[PDB]
This record gives structure tokens, C-alpha cells and sequence, in this order.
């Protein structure tokens, strides 16, 4: 009953979704044809009457490199052939290219693929896209891609997992241009919307699973597990069951704020898991580090305002309500004081599953925290600065004007950030 | 104003070298195994509907292009095959067992 | 899908071509004959973007090869890899220029202006959708450097928004090899600097220290030289023909390196280049093919950035390799190197990379970086310009030919002030 | 005892008559002989004591290379050698000469053997007339051949099929001079006009059927399941079952409108098929999607007067009637307010039948629409200026001319056309 | 069922047809003897179009030479096809015209019109129904253009509603002969107004270039340019003996090209013609076949079509195709050039498709094109009449054989009058 549609947006999205999407077959046991050698694979496969399954997922695209590769691999026989939608040409990191130019031919294919997609939903919980802040029409055909689901489309839910620009790493230098024209879309038409950046990623697989040199593989694998623990409350039975709904009406101080961070615990490799136990006490405390933090900001600067928490496996309630006594106790942690009680709490009884050839070992207890800190206005003030940096003698403004945009929509961006840093700077004082 | 009497014995002698540096292609018929385009045959018109072969090397290149990488290629060529190379459970598929292996069955009012 | 179509100019821009169009052959395996003889089916999936389709399962190259002397197209011909060329590709005159720029400009430009766009006519209404163009010359003929400015007047004009690459061989004064080559280069960068979108600054003092310090070649003639030139004409633009993990093609290079639309002149330059005796004690790992490659022994003109500010850097790179390392190695000397960098953009180097390496190879970049050392080359090239023509010299067979003196001084105004917007972006 | 006779005149009629009577011949397993190696034939088919088959077809033309083909095809044993009428010269696409010099010395011999067909008849149910609107021989016969059969049968229904002339591709020039003249026949002799144009059939099976260069044969073979669709419910039997006088008072308004517009879904390539899930419920909105109309026209810009849906196949009634409860909860799908009513339903239990060597795939439900819209009037508006800017200063009118028609007949058939789409301007509007 | 007598006249016109009846006898497989040895049965379908059936099973063709000299006849009989024409059908006189208009029209005409329209109504009447009659000559002799324009009114008068169909080629001003050219050229035109259904221009320096420089043939032998005009006669009546998916015989282009009885003058050109080593470096598709169709290159008549405006095209296509990427083809050349066609009737191209190509190609291409570039012909013809008239150059060869001065000018005044009527139209 319950189902969700997938929008993987750009090359950023197509290698997340096959990587989300090899976890999702091997959780529900489907083979790559689609057939099996029940209904949890009814929230994002759909039943057809020869004994298959097609994904509900739509892959956004505007290079046509990176939607081959996807059509002669293994999954070849998965996915229908239209809902893999190539544009002609690419917008090449251009905002602008994709919001007046480019973007506006493939428009009103992906819409009346959403059409299908939802005329076949009995009932529809939300939809999920997957896009980055850095690349063009990452960033520039979801923001108009937001624009025409908030029309038609009332309340229906749809979540953002993004991926911020990296306070050091980079790789572009109209970044932080493409990442503050789009604070004008997500502020608007955006229910929920994550981010996690790559340098903090990078910070943690170099350190805990062990990996000398790895590349984005093994970081979309991380991304994928984070995302299965979230949509398990919907697949699999719960001692408590969590919707899409639910936490996210109750992590939302204000509609202005709707910007968790995300942390998975534990991240541990097969040799080190021989070592280690992973208890429900254990792997709590290990979502408060800001070293296995991963956003590249310190919740010890900021205050939380909510938390919510996602538990897998031989989780007892008694275990979980131990462990959130000793954090209150301890004084490094802060909370606001206009939210005493700010923790939620689901738990599942199915372990994670694990990915042949993946780097992470299979655990018993594993917990997927997501917290709203005031520490985000640390990883946003120093973008702010950067794009002022950039613009202050008027750099690559030619390529963004000339497209069809005017000069004038650069400093609505300037004043909509300086007023969204300002409402985050009223949360943190005490009354 | 050109005078067409060298003009013409121009073009003469580099046709004629042209000859000379001529060299055939040497029958090695190549064919990319990605696509290729039909014209339906008629109906009625029985000049079309004719018996007649059909080359098997092609059908080989059709079976062997219509494959997934694993059995195509012995070590992986790139890395965005690497995800989903290998497939194989490491333990037996126990999901026949509810007791280890919690799922969502479907009761009898909701449908 | 995407398709740049390839254009030369003159005698140094046909034996280019006839290089550069042999190590691409050898990269997705086509015979003299033009056959295919390939281990991998993932090479003729992109294959549309430089041959075209002939029947039988030939490919043929988009490439017009245009000269004004028929003797180097005949070398050509006779070559081991000219006779897959479609024979209306070549479009010859009958008179040569004679170095001189305004003769390939002014007097014979129009008589062979006409069959050059009849072909490209052809070259590009034949397909599906078009990336751009390539030209590739030298500055220092008035052959390639003569009409190879006003070719590109008439196509950019009905040609108005596509991408228009091209290489071009800037004279030099150590291996000045023409007295008029001051003439034939400061009425060229007039025309270039708002004609033209990208342009790569080769000189052949580079071409010459590379292979000589660097490479140890005892005798090292212009094919060896063709070789290093195109062997980064083909990896700036290999996005285009092979998948990566993060792509950026032509387009994606061209946005994000120019500042402003006046300063598209770029110093390439190469990093696996070793010597023959010097290979089983290298190893090829990331940080030594960056550490070899912001080298300035490596480059490929006779600049030196140590001098200037980097504006935009960038690098493409290829090979089975981790993205930490090539992010790592990037991240430091950005933050070691202080005073290099420019400091109003920060985060200068924009980062490719792809798969599939070039055989005989296991890692391979190919790098593109903006500096204020190329009004070094700008400014001595100015001074010699000025001072022949303080003294009224060679100029009757220029202005004899119908032309007016006073267009010097407008690309001499032209020519001053372009290196003044690179010293107040300093 | 329910009897039909199928008239191919013209060029057009016969390969369209030939797609219909390969796929008639196998859709009820006779050999090519025409004998059988159970009434459902004797609609279409007269049993030979002998034990042979003979089709209830007459093939007429003016030109012998488009007959003599059939005489020495695969079915030459098929059908009787003196029904493959063949005329002498042709008539070069003029109106004027395949209706009064060249057309008086055939027209003789073919109302003999349709008296000869129909007195075989112990019951009459209807004609189908093949042709096209463009052609000289497919126009100007045509128009004296029902001007004949109305004069010798008073109330009988006759189909009228014709294929429309494409507003962009066209391969006359003399083209638009047909259409007008032939219209003043079809506006009073006919009491359907089914309209399918070539252009919308080339966008159909390059999106849909995934072939991008169709021929003759991949377009006639679309027309072919149309007609197999409406003849199944006199074939063979149903849940609800229809007659050609059932639709024929069904989905004429008004005396001079008869011009239905005729579709099919689904039209699926057996690569996709394996993947989609195909219900009643969702090939309804196929039928409905303006990419998948057979005519170019947008039905958007006009109001619907009335629909008739045929299935086959595995089709339940009550899926019937929540699909059309979906489609009167919509918007964008627009009814006339003096028509509450405006659908109609016919179910069959036989599914279609695909040809060995076709492009369709083996479905058990497919759904023919037809509909009468206000969308048409632009499909003729676009002709009507096409007719007119020829007549500015008479254009290819001396060829006419010295045949033997008047100047004046051009001004009558532009007369009677401007009254008709006049016609269409005051039944539109709402009360 | 539809049958056309051939008719051949002069010298120029029985070598035009002595290539064609050995190109299309080898397309139904006709040895020279005038028996049966082919492959494909289908060639014995439609055969009585063109052929007489005569005991023992042999095949002879309908045609009927015509001449004033014998010494072309018995070139024609040595030649290698030339044992299967009829001896009764060889006409001849014994004295020459003198390449005179006035010779082959008053002189001697009216001696030999007694026995030639006696043979050609045996052929004629032998008929089932008769499509028409075809005729090769040219407008620049004495018996291409003198008799040939009173053979079509004697035929007109007795057979008044047929097909007439003339080909002529139509004299040039460099690649002049005779010095009463335009005498000829000028007399045979005001016949051909009002005579002849259609008639199709051919130009003697269009045959040259495109045997030259297309071609790039060594030796353009008058084999060869009759090679070249022969399959354009072929590919015209195409539709009669050769089934197809859409066809088009003489009448349904014979109303569709001509919008006004004054204009049936046509310009023909091939398509599939290809250079001696460009053979394996082409890709045959419509759309290549149908931009070298439109080619101003491939016209066969020697003015260009982009001066004027094209007023009805009609394309005939041969071989296995689908004509989806026809009419798509057909609306791209429409759309891009919008000032080149007319605007007073959209869709100016008709097409026609058959299955059987000639041998030894896999696709043919057939172009009649009706433009307004016709008159740049006729002008040129126009004013080389008037410098001789003016001066009466000439002329006591014409007046001294009973023809009045007055005809002259009201041959001009007629012919003036079509060449305005271009204009008018335009
Ligand atoms: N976390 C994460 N970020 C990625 C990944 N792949 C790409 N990115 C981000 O994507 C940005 C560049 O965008 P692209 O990868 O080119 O894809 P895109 O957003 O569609 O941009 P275009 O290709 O120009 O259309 C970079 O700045 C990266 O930060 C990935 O696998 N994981
Ligand atoms: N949809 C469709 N249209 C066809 C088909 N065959 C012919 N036509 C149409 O028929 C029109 C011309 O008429 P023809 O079929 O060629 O022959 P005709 O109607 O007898 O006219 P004449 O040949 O002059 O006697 C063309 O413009 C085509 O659009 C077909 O198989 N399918
Ligand atoms: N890099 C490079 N430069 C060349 C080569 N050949 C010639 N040049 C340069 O081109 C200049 C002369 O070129 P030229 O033959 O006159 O060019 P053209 O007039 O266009 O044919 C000299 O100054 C050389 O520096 C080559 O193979 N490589
Ligand atoms: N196409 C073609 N033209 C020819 C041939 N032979 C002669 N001509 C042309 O015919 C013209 C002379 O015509 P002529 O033979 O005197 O005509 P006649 O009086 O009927 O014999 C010359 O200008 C030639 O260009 C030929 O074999 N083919
Ligand atoms: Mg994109
Ligand atoms: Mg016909």
C-alpha cells in the first residue's frame, strides 16, 4: 500500500541509485532479470503480471554517458526504458543553462513520467530525490523540478538528500555560484531536505572502515545504508514503526528550518568487528562525536533542537532509554531550552543486510541519528563568504546573464541567505 | 580568368595520381553490434517474400552483445561495473524461515 | 552525439592533423585500410563524435585539411595514414601567400573562402547535433594564420552559439624562423581575441626544452614534436569519447575556466613524459604524475607562472585511479603555494577523470591552467611589432595589396590593451 | 447470418484491405488456399460446397500493377478471379477524370458484383469503403460508387474509411483540390466517416513502437487491428456486444456530423511488454493522451460530444466503469454540458490476434476508442486555407476544366465545406 | 496495357536512343539477338510497354529512326545492340538538310512525312491502349529541329488526347557549334509551346562538368554523356514496367508539374552518381541521396537553380526504402529554404518509390524540377537571335527556300511572351 517514487538527478544520482538500488534487490532477495528464483518489495517495486518487478525510480540526466552505462550493465533487464530521461546536451555547470535554457525541453517528459508513476500508487507517502549542490543541473533542473511538483502536487511529501559543496575540497569553481541560487528553491518548495558533504565522508572511511584509497563506491555505499534504515520502518515490521510523515513533522522547528544532519553508527570493518562488541549503549554514543560527524560542522558550537533516531535489530527498548539517560547527563552535549524533550525513537527488528564486495561488515545493532544542531550556520557562513569572495569583482557573471537570467537575481540570493542565517541566529539565544 | 587548358590536364594528372595511390579496402565487413535499421517486407508482393539466408556470425554477435559484463569479461574494464559484479549470496538464502527472517505478510481484510 | 569537427590550416596545421589524426586511429584501433581491430566493444560506442558512417563499415574523419601550396597535401597523402580521408576534404589553392598575412587575409582569402564553408556545409548539417568546431594553425605563416582568422569570422557569424577550439602556435624569438613573423602574429591575436572562444598557447621553445632536457631525444623531428601536441589535443577532449566516474567534457572546461570572456589563452601542458632510461626507476602514482605536472620543465610554452598569479587552474586526468588522492594532492598545493594562487577565487582547480587509459599506459592527466606569465609572450611579441613599424618597414607589401595603414594602430591599441586586463587582474 | 461486404477502391483501399485480410485470414485459422485444415466466418467469408473459402471483398481500380500483384501473391487461391476488377488507365489524380471519362466504363461492372455479393446475403449489416481523401481514383470513384449504392439501397449503413491528407507531408500538389470536392459525396451518402491521417501514425510508431522509419505495411497494420476490433463483436461474442447500427445512432449527433475519430491502445513493442503491468484501469488513459490520437490534432483545444471504447480480451466490467470514473474526475478531458452520457462500452472475449511478423505484441487486453470531438475542426481549418490560397488565381483548374466539369463546382464544394465547419462553430458552444 | 512509341530524329537523337534501348534491355536481360536470358521473371511482367512480341520468342523494341543521311544509320546498325530494331522503321532520304530549319521543314520535309507518319501509325495502332510517344532530338540541327517540330503536329491533329513527351537538348552559348544555332534553337521553341505536352531541357556544358568534375573521368567520351542522360530516360517511366509501393506514371506527373499550359519545360538531374574513388568513403541513405539530388552541381541544365524559384519538384526513388525518412527528407529542404520555393503552393514536392533499383547500385534517385531559372536559358537564346536578325545574318539561305521574313518575328514575339511569363510567376 504504503510507496514512495525515487528521482535520482544527474550523474551524482545515477551513481547513488545504483548503488541504493543493488541494496534494495538483495534486501527483498530479487534477482538482476527482476524475477525471484509477501508485500515488503511493494513499496518500491511494482507487480506485473508475468512474475517481475519494475523499480519506481526515475533517473533525471543531461549527459548521455553516464545513462549508458547504466543500460549495459547487469542491470540492463531491470529498469523500464523510459525512466532513464538523457538530455541532448549538457548545461556543463551552469545554473542558468539548466534553469532557462537547457532544462526546459526535458521538462515535460519527466512530468508525465511522474504521471504514470502516481496514477499507479494507491496511495503515494512522499518522493525522494537525490541530487548535489556542485553540478549544473543537479542543482539547476531540481529547482525547477520543485516548481512544478509543489503546483500540482499539494502536500504531498518530498524529501531532499543532497550533497553540500565542501568547505576545502572541490571540484569546481562556479560551485558555491550553482549551491546559493538554489537556497531560493529548497526554502521554498522543500519539505525535508539532508545534505552530507565528501569531505566529511572522506574523513571517515580513511579512518574507520580501513580503506587506503577509496573512491565513490564505497562512499554511495555509505549513502545507500543510510537510506535503507530510514525506509525500513515502511518494509519491515517494528516493535515501534516510524513513517515518512512522522519524523518529519517532528524534527522541524519552524518551516523556515527543515535541515537535519545525518550520522550512521556504527562504521566498522570485518576485522575490527571481530574485536569490538556493538551494543544499543555503544553505538548511541557514537553518533555525538563530532569526528564520525558527517557534515563538517561541530554540534559542540551549536544547540540541538530535536533528534531522531533509527534503531535495527536486537534492539530493547530498555537499552535505548538507558543510553539517552547518560547523554543528558553529561554537560559537553547542550540542548535548548525551549525543547526539554527533543529525542525520537523507532526500532526494527531486522539487522541490516549487508552488499557482496562492500567494505562494511554485517551488525546486529546499528542506529541512523538525525539531528537539527545550530552548528549548520558554521558550515554556511563560511559559503556565504566564499560567494561573497567570488563576487565581490564580478566573476563568471557573462556566462549566468547571458543565458536569459538578469543581474538583479544574483543579490535576491544574497538577501534570502542573509535573512535564512539570521533565523537560525534567533534559535540559539536562551529566554 | 583561368585558362581552362592547364586547368583540365590539372585535374587530369591528380586524378591519374589518385589512381595510382589508390588503394581498395580489403574486404573485412564490419558491422557495429549496437544497432541497425529494417524495412518490413510486403504482403502480397512475393518478389520480396523470396528464401533466402541468414548469416550466423551476426546472430553470435547479437547473443554475445545482449550479455552482461561478468560473462563478457573476465576482470572488470571500468569502475562504474564494479557495483553489483558480484551477485552470489554468501550464505543460503533462508527467507523461507519467519523466525530469523522478519517480514510484512499480507492478512486477508486489506485485500 | 556530441561532435567536434576538426578544421586545419596550413602546412604546420595539415602535419598536425596527420599526427594527430594517427595516435586517435591507434586509440580506438583503425587500420591504414579502415578497419576495425578492437579487444574492446566500449570503444565504438563513442566512436560518431570524430568518424563518420561510410557503407561497408568504413569510418572516415571530419577533418577539411586546407592549404595553399598542393606539395605538403601531397606528403600528406603519401603518408602511412592519409588515405583515409575523404579525397573532397582537401581544398587547395593554386598561389601560395608567401608568409605574408595580408595576402592570406585580403587577396586570396576570397577566392578560397567559398569552397572551405561549401564543405563544412556538409560536415555539419549530416548529423544529429553539433558540440562545436576545431581549428588548429600557427601564427607564424600567412597561410594557416591567414585566413584561419577570417574563416572563422564568417562561421562564427552563422555559427553564433556553438563551442570553437583552437590551437595556435604563437611565434617565438629564439627559434624565430620568419622576419615578417611579428607582422603575421599581432594582426592574428586582433582578430583572435574576439572571434574565437578557446585558445591553447603552444610555442616551440617548450616543444623544444621538453624534448631535449626533459625526453633526451638525439633527433627528434616535428613528427616526434606532433606527437607531444596531440597527444594533449586528444586528452583535453576524451570526456567526449569515454565514460568516467566524474566527466567534464569541452562545454564543462570551457565556463568554468575563463574569468572573463577577453582572457581564453592557456598554457597546456603533459605529466607521464619520462625519459627512455628513466622508467623502470619511476613508479606512476598520483602524486608523482601532480608532482611532475605543475613542473615547469613540463609545460608546453615559453612562460613561467613562478613570475605571475595563477587565475583558473584545471586538470583531466586518466587511469584507474582513487578520487581521495586526486583531491588530496590538489588540496595542498593550494594551501602550501600562498602566493602563486590567486586570492579572490579560491578553490581554482576544476577536476576530471576517466577510466579508460591510453594504451601502453596505466595513469595519464592532462592539464589546462590560466596564468599572468602569458603577457610575458605578449608583450615581447608587442615590442618588435612596434619597433618595425616606427621604421616603416615591409609594410608596401602589406598595405600595396589594398589596406590601410591605419589598422595597425587600432590593433596595436587592440593588442596593449589586452595585456593591460591581464596586469589590473594581477 | 450478420454479413458484411468490404469495398477497396483506389490504391489506398487495397494495401489497407490487405493488412485487414492477412490478419482476417489467421485470426480464424484458414490455410492460404483458403480452406480449413463454428459460424464466426460467415461474417466475412461465403463456405463453398467444395469446402473452400471465398472473402467477401471486391478489389477495384484503375491501374493493373497495384491488382496484379495480388493475382499471383500468396493468397492468389484465395479469392474469386472476377472480383480483382481492374481498370485500363488511371486516373492521374484528378477528381474530374475518375468520375466522368475514365470511371463510366467500370462503374458498370462493379454494381453487378456487389448485387451478385448481396444477393448471396440472406442478411445485410454494412459496407466498408477503403480509400484515401488524396488520390485521384480513391476521391473521384469513390464519389459516384455511393451515389449508385444510395439510389439502390435505401437504409443500409456503409463504413466510410479514409485516410486524411497530412497537413505537413503530402506527396501531390494537387492535392488540397481533392479533399473539398470529395467531402460534398461523404457529407450526404455516408453514415460514417472514420478519420485516420498518415503523420500522427509516423509520431505513434516512432515513440511507441520504437521504430523510427515505418513503410506502408507497418502503418496499414495499425489500420488493420482498428477494423478487427470493431468486427469482433459480430465475430464472436461478448459480455456487452455491439452492432454497426448500435455505434452508428451512438455517435451521430447531428446529420452532419459523422466524422469519429479512431484510436487503439495499447500500442506496446514485445521488448516493453515484458516490463509494463497492463490493466483496464490504465489503458483507458492511453486512449485519452494526446500523443497517442491518430489524428493531428490537439483534442485539448476542443470539447468532446461522445466515446465508444471496445476491449478484448481478460476485461471485467467493473474495471470498465472505475476507469471511466477516473476520466470524468479529470480536468484536462472535457465534455459538452448537453451530454452528461458521453461514453459507451463494448466488451469481447476474444483477444486480439497478432500477425507473425508484426510489430504489435501478444496482449490480452487492448481497447479501441472512437470518438467524436470539436478537435477536428482545426485538422480541416488548416486544409481550408491550403484549398483557398490554391483558388487565388486558379491554379491546376484547366486540367479539370477541359475534362469536362464546370468552373463553378470548385465554388460549391468551398461553399458547402464553409457551411460545414460553420456547423461545428454553434453546436461547440455551451447553454 | 499502356504502351509508348519510341521515336528517334537526327543524329543527336539516334545516338541518345541507341544508348537507351541498350541500357533498358539490360535491365529486362534482352541479348542483342532479341531473345530471353534473365534471373528475375518479374522483367517479362510488364514488357509490352516498350517491346513487340515476335515469333520464337524474341523481343524487338518500338521505335521508329528517322534521318536525312545514312551515314549515322550504319554506324547505328554496326553498333552492338543494333540487330533488334525492325528494317521497315529505318526512314531516310538521300539528300542532306544542310543543318537548315527551313531545309527539314519546307524543303525536305514534306517528301519523307508521308512514309514516317506512315510507319508510326502501324506502331500506334498495334497498341491496346496507347499511353503516348517519345521522342530524342535537339534544338541546335536541321533534323533534330526541323522535322521534329512538324512530326509533333502532324501527330497532334491525328491523336489529340495523348501523352507527348520530347527530349531536347538545348543549344549552349560555350560549347557553341554552328553558327545559325539560335536560328534553330529560337524556330523550334515556338513549336514546342503549343505541341508538346512535356519537354525536358538538357544543357551540353551541364553534361561536361558533371562528367569531369563529379565524375572525374579521364576520356568524356559521347558514350558516356549519353551513359548519363539515359538513366534519367529510364528512371522517368519507371512506374509502368516496374511495381511499387507508390507510383507515378506520365499523366500523374504530366498534371502535377505543369500549373499552366504555357510552362512544361523541365530540368532533369541523377543521384546516386559518385566519384572513380569515393566508392567506399559514402553512406547510402535518403538523406544523402536526397541533398545530392537538390545539388546544383547534379542539374543537368547549365544556369542555377538558387537564381530562381522552383515551382513543382518531383522526385522518383528506386529500391528497397521507407518512406517515413522520405517525407520527413522532402519537408527538411522545404522548411530550411523558404525563399527558395514558392509560397503560392505549399508542398511542392511529390514523390515516388519503386522496388527494383538498376543493377549493380542498391538506390537510384530521379529529378524533374519546374523553376524559374528556365527564362536565364531562353534569354541567352533570346538576344543571340536578335544581333543576327537585327543585321539579317544569315538570312538568304531560309528566305531563298519559300519562307516569308515575317515568321522570324513572330517567333520571337511568341517566344519573348513565355519568357515574361516566367516572370510573371515569379
Ligand atoms: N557525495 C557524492 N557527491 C558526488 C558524487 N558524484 C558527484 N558528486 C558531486 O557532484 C558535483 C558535480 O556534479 P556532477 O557529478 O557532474 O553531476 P551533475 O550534478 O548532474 O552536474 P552535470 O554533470 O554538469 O549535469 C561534484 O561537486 C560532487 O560534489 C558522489 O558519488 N557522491
Ligand atoms: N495511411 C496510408 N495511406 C496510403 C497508403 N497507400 C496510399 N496512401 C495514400 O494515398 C494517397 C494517394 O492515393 P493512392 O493510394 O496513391 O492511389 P489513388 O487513391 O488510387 O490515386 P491514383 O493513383 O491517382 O489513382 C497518398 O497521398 C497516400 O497518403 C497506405 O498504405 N496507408
Ligand atoms: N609546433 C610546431 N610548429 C611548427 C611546425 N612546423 C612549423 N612550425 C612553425 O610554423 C612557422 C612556419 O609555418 P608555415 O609553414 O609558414 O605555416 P603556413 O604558412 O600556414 O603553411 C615556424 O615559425 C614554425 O615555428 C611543427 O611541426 N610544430
Ligand atoms: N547529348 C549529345 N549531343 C550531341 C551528340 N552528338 C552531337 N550532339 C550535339 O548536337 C549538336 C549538333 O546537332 P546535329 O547533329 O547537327 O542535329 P541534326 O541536324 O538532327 O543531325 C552539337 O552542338 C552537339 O553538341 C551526342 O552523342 N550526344
Ligand atoms: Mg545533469
Ligand atoms: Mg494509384
Amino acid at each position: 500500500m504504503r510507496e514512495c517514487i525515487s528521482i535520482h538527478v544527474g550523474q551524482a544520482g545515477v551513481q547513488i541509485g545504483n548503488a541504493c538500488w543493488e541494496l534494495y534487490c538483495l534486501e527483498h532477495g530479487i534477482q538482476p532479470d527482476g524475477q525471484m528464483p509477501d508485500d515488503s518489495f511493494n513499496t518500491f517495486f511494482s507487480e506485473t503480471g508475468a512474475g517481475k518487478h519494475v523499480p519506481r525510480a526515475v533517473f533525471v540526466d543531461l549527459e548521455p554517458t553516464v545513462i549508458d552505462e547504466v543500460r549495459t550493465g547487469t542491470y540492463r533487464q531491470l529498469f523500464h526504458p523510459e525512466q532513464l530521461i538523457t538530455g541532448k546536451e549538457d548545461a556543463a555547470n551552469n545554473y542558468a543553462r539548466g534553469h532557462y535554457t537547457i532544462g526546459k525541453e526535458i521538462i515535460d517528459l519527466v512530468l508525465d513520467r511522474i504521471r504514470k508513476l502516481a496514477d499507479q500508487c494507491t496511495g503515494l507517502q512522499g518522493f525522494l530525490v537525490f541530487h548535489s549542490f556542485g553540478g549544473g543541473t543537479g542543482s539547476g533542473f531540481t529547482s525547477l523540478l520543485m516548481e512544478r511538483l509543489s503546483v500540482d502536487y499539494g502536500k504531498k511529501s518530498k524529501l531532499e538528500f543532497s550533497i553540500y559543496p565542501a568547505p576545502q575540497v572541490s571540484t569546481a569553481v562556479v560551485e558555491p555560484y550553482n549551491s546559493i541560487l538554489t537556497t531560493h528553491t529548497t526554502l521554498e518548495h522543500s519539505d525535508c531536505a539532508f545534505m552530507v558533504d565528501n569531505e566529511a565522508i572522506y574523513d571517515i572511511c580513511r579512518r574507520n572502515l580501513d580503506i587506503e584509497r577509496p573512491t565513490y563506491t564505497n562512499l554511495n555505499r555509505l549513502i545507500g545504508q543510510i537510506v535503507s534504515s530510514i525506509t525500513a520502518s515502511l518494509r519491515f515490521d517494528g516493535a515501534l514503526n516510524v513513517d515518512l510523515t512522522e519524523f518529519q513533522t517532528n524534527l522541524v522547528p519552524y518551516p523556515r528550518i527543515h535541515f537535519p544532519l545525518a550520522t550512521y553508527a556504527p562504521v566498522i570493518s570485518a576485522e575490527k568487528a571481530y574485536h569490538e562488541q556493538l551494543s544499543v549503549a555503544e553505538i548511541t554514543n557514537a553518533c555525538f562525536e563530532p569526528a564520525n560527524q558527517m557534515v563538517k560542522c561541530d554540534p559542540r558550537h551549536g544547540k540541538y533542537m530535536a533528534c531522531c533516531l533509527l534503531y535495527r535489530g536486537d534492539v530493547v527498548p530498555k537499552d535505548v532509554n538507558a543510553a539517552i539517560a547518560t547523554i543528558k547527563t553529561k554537560r559537553t552535549i547542550q540542548f535548548v531550552d525551549w525543547c526539554p524533550t527533543g529525542f525520537k525513537v523507532g526500532i526494527n527488528y531486522q539487522p541490516p543486510t549487508v552488499v557482496p564486495g562492500g567494505d562494511l561488515a554485517k551488525v546486529q545493532r546499528a542506529v541512523c541519528m538525525l539531528s537539527n544542531t545550530t552548528a549548520i550556520a558554521e558550515a554556511w557562513a563560511r559559503l556565504d563568504h566564499k560567494f561573497d569572495l567570488m563576487y565581490a569583482k564580478r566573476a563568471f557573471v557573462h556566462w549566468y546573464v547571458g543565458e536569459g537570467m538578469e543581474e538583479g537575481e544574483f543579490s535576491e540570493a544574497r538577501e534570502d541567505m542573509a535573512a535564512l542565517e539570521k533565523d537560525y541566529e534567533e534559535v540559539g539565544v536562551d529566554s | 580568368i583561368p585558362d581552362e587548358v592547364h586547368q583540365n590536364q590539372i585535374l587530369r594528372e591528380l586524378y591519374l595520381k589518385e589512381l595510382r595511390t589508390q588503394k581498395l579496402y580489403t574486404q573485412y565487413h564490419v558491422n557495429p553490434l549496437r544497432k541497425i535499421h529494417t524495412v518490413t517486407r510486403k504482403p502480397m508482393s512475393w518478389h520480396d517474400n523470396l528464401e533466402e539466408p541468414a548469416d550466423a556470425r551476426f546472430l553470435n554477435l547479437i547473443h554475445h552483445a545482449a550479455q552482461g559484463p561478468r560473462k563478457k569479461y573476465p576482470e572488470t574494464q571500468t569502475e562504474n561495473q564494479e557495483v553489483g559484479w558480484d551477485l552470489e549470496p554468501l550464505i543460503n538464502p533462508e527467507r523461507h524461515d519467519r523466525r530469523l527472517n522478519h517480514f510484512r505478510v499480507c492478512s486477508d481484510i486489506t485485500l | 552525439m556530441r561532435e567536434i569537427v576538426h578544421l586545419q590550416a596550413g602546412q604546420c596545421g595539415n602535419q598536425i592533423g596527420a599526427k594527430f589524426w594517427e595516435v586517435i586511429s591507434d586509440e580506438h584501433g583503425i587500420d591504414p585500410t579502415g578497419t576495425y581491430h578492437g579487444d574492446s566493444d566500449l570503444q565504438l560506442e563513442r566512436i560518431n563524435v570524430y568518424y563518420n558512417e561510410a557503407t561497408g563499415g568504413k569510418y572516415v574523419p571530419r577533418a577539411v585539411l586546407v592549404d595553399l601550396e598542393p606539395g605538403t597535401m601531397d606528403s600528406v597523402r603519401s603518408g602511412p595514414f592519409g588515405q583515409i580521408f575523404r579525397p573532397d576534404n582537401f581544398v587547395f589553392g593554386q598561389s601560395g601567400a608567401g608568409n605574408n598575412w595580408a595576402k592570406g587575409h585580403y587577396t586570396e582569402g576570397a577566392e578560397l573562402v567559398d569552397s572551405v564553408l561549401d564543405v563544412v556545409r556538409k560536415e555539419a548539417e549530416s548529423c544529429d547535433c553539433l558540440q562545436g568546431f576545431q581549428l588548429t594553425h600557427s601564427l607564424g605563416g600567412g597561410t594557416g594564420s591567414g585566413m584561419g582568422t577570417l574563416l572563422i569570422s564568417k562561421i562564427r557569424e552563422e555559427y553564433p552559439d556553438r563551442i570553437m577550439n583552437t590551437f595556435s602556435v604563437v611565434p617565438s624569438p629564439k627559434v624565430s624562423d620568419t622576419v615578417v613573423e611579428p607582422y603575421n602574429a599581432t594582426l592574428s591575436v586582433h582578430q583572435l581575441v574576439e572571434n574565437t572562444d578557446e585558445t591553447y598557447c603552444i610555442d616551440n621553445e617548450a616543444l623544444y626544452d621538453i624534448c631535449f632536457r626533459t625526453l633526451k631525444l638525439t633527433t627528434p623531428t616535428y613528427g616526434d614534436l606532433n606527437h607531444l601536441v596531440s597527444a594533449t589535443m586528444s586528452g583535453v577532449t576524451t570526456c567526449l569519447r569515454f565514460p568516467g566516474q566524474l566527466n567534464a567534457d569541452l562545454r564543462k572546461l570551457a565556463v568554468n575556466m575563463v574569468p572573463f570572456p577577453r582572457l581564453h589563452f592557456f598554457m597546456p601542458g603533459f605529466a607521464p613524459l619520462t625519459s627512455r632510461g628513466s622508467q623502470q626507476y619511476r613508479a606512476l602514482t598520483v602524486p608523482e604524475l601532480t608532482q611532475q605536472m605543475f613542473d615547469a620543465k613540463n609545460m608546453m610554452a615559453a612562460c613561467d607562472p613562478r613570475h605571475g598569479r595563477y587565475l583558473t587552474v584545471a586538470a583531466v586526468f586518466r587511469g584507474r585511479m582513487s578520487m581521495k588522492e586526486v583531491d588530496e594532492q590538489m588540496l595542498n598545493v593550494q594551501n602550501k603555494n600562498s602566493s602563486y594562487f590567486v586570492e579572490w577565487i579560491p578553490n581554482n582547480v576544476k577536476t576530471a577523470v576517466c577510466d579508460i587509459p591510453p594504451r601502453g599506459l596505466k595513469m595519464s592527466a592532462t592539464f589546462i591552467g590560466n596564468s599572468t606569465a602569458i603577457q610575458e609572450l605578449f608583450k615581447r611579441i608587442s615590442e618588435q611589432f612596434t619597433a618595425m613599424f616606427r621604421r616603416k618597414a615591409f609594410l608596401h607589401w602589406y598595405t600595396g595589396e589594398g589596406m590601410d595603414e591605419m589598422e595597425f594602430t587600432e590593433a596595436e591599441s587592440n593588442m596593449n590593451d589586452l595585456v593591460s586586463e591581464y596586469q589590473q587582474y594581477q
